[PDB]
């Protein structure tokens, strides 16, 4: 996924702000975490993981 | 699970994507995209409709949704550009800020909603004041031929009128624009001599599903605040 | 009071001439229409006053009122329509005499374009809808359709060509939400084999099937903001 | 016309209100009379049920 992207992108728990740490490098491999929650939602092969964390 | 009932068809998005093609191409073309608008496709199984809206419409992001991760794996790797990006998330959460889509499509897949009231509640917060959302479906009430469909489906499916589409629309704040039945003209009706298929007994009840029931879409639009 | 190209069209048929050729595309549009039982609908530039006729059998809405700039061409829709529940009245698009938020749908086919003031017009549209109110504008004058620019030839009323944009830019202008725009194709206008061309109206069978498929009528929807 | 249906109408020069006067009736249907502008004083006939509610630079 395009980092520019992202911009609109929040937790899927309470609709907050996420923090990108990025892997590889357009993100290939990383994460986005939850700043309120602390969530931690993983970016596989270009694609982010934004389920609830109990789906 | 949504990814328990839909990686075999992620194995079959090809064929969703070319049998459903038959009436979305008709719903996408009525969206009223401006160029470089930003569209969220629920659902998004192989990411057809945020190819067409960027090939036909000119969209400048899109983001492609489903609960399934193979499902977006091979949405991403049938996608030719980077504008057009693919995430795993759930319609009961929307992953997205307040108003901060110009539209979203969904195709056959809202109805798959756990709670499809609280559903059209998150798009609703999710789109900007004036933005559409686009809902076709196969799967409602007027389409008799569907009511079966349950049957082979482990996920508890949504099943509802017209009228209840329209109503739930306003329920969760967004004006009903358009409501509208769009035929499939393209699925080949066999003679009546080669009746009964596999899904059907009679021609006549071919011809009614794709030719008069069609795809139902139904086009909501995002209010401003206002006095309640 | 200075009669024109309408006040001759309602006298000599034309009024009924021009129903049935707009009916094959008006019909997909009306019937897209999220009108519901009871609702109060006008109907800007009636013509015959089919379209409200078709509303009141299809939609079951409760009061509809037909306006047009022709005394002929209203006297002619009230004469068509056997059922007081539509009523028809004399007006201008310049000026619509509604009261603000009264309307729940405005409907206008083959007629938006003759406005002398488009952007006034729609400005009224949305004054009078009721907020998620819809207007649905259809037309077969516009920029895209290369095969309705001559019609600008044949009528004196200056029209106004705009392009698929310019529709959703002036309704947005106006303050309008554009909810859809759409081609309808005529499906039921007889487009015959290519070795019958040319025709009295065609050269070719591809410019009749450009005029009628490709492009046909164009729909852009509006929305009322609150 | 119906005099129910004239509750959403209004003078078109200035969207004022319009005092109803009744020549001829037939229950709520009004045959004959005229709207008359209770602000700009224009009138506005209703001849054989149809209010002709043109501005008056156009009648
Ligand atoms: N609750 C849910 N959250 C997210 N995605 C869901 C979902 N329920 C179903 N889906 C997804 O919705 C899609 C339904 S199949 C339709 C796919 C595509 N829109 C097409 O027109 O062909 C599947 O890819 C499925 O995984
Ligand atoms: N400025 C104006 N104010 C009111 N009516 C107008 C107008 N300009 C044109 N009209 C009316 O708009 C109509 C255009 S012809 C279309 C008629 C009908 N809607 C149909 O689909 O067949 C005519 O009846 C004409 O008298």
């Amino acid at each position: 996924m395009k980092e520019s992207l992202m911009d609109i992108l929040c937790d899927p728990l309470d609709k907050s702000e996420l923090e990108l740490e990025v892997d590889e490098r357009e993100i290939i491999e990383g994460r986005l975490i939850g700043t309120v929650t602390g969530e931690v939602y993983p970016i596989e092969d270009g694609i982010p993981n934004l389920l609830p964390p109990d789906m | 699970s949504v990814r328990d009932e839909f990686d075999a068809w992620a194995a079959r998005d090809k064929g969703m994507e070319d049998r459903h093609w038959h009436t979305a191409k008709h719903a996408l073309a009525r969206m009223p995209v401006e160029e470089g608008d930003t569209v969220v496709d629920l659902g998004t199984g192989s990411g057809y409709a945020l190819r067409a809206l960027r090939d036909t419409k000119g969209i400048g992001r899109g983001f492609g949704l489903d609960g399934s991760p193979e499902m977006v794996q091979n949405a991403r790797a049938y996608t030719d550009t980077d504008d057009l990006s693919f995430l795993v998330g759930d319609f009961d959460d929307l992953p997205f800020d307040d108003d901060s889509v110009d539209h979203v499509w969904s195709m056959e897949a809202f109805y798959y909603a756990a709670d499809p009231h609280h559903t059209l509640e998150e798009i609703a917060r999710i789109l900007k004041p004036g933005g559409t959302f686009y809902c076709a479906v196969n799967y409602y009430e007027e389409n008799v031929h569907s009511h079966e469909w349950q049957e082979h489906i482990s996920i508890d499916m949504t099943r509802w009128s017209h009228a209840e589409y329209r109503e739930a629309f306003r329920d969760a704040g967004l004006h009903v624009a358009e409501q509208d039945s769009i035929a499939d003209l393209d699925i080949d009706i066999p003679a009546a001599t080669e009746f009964p298929t596999d899904d059907w007994e009679t021609r006549e009840a071919m011809v009614e599903r794709y030719r008069t029931f069609g795809t139902l879409l139904t086009v909501g639009v995002a209010p401003h605040h206002h006095h309640h």
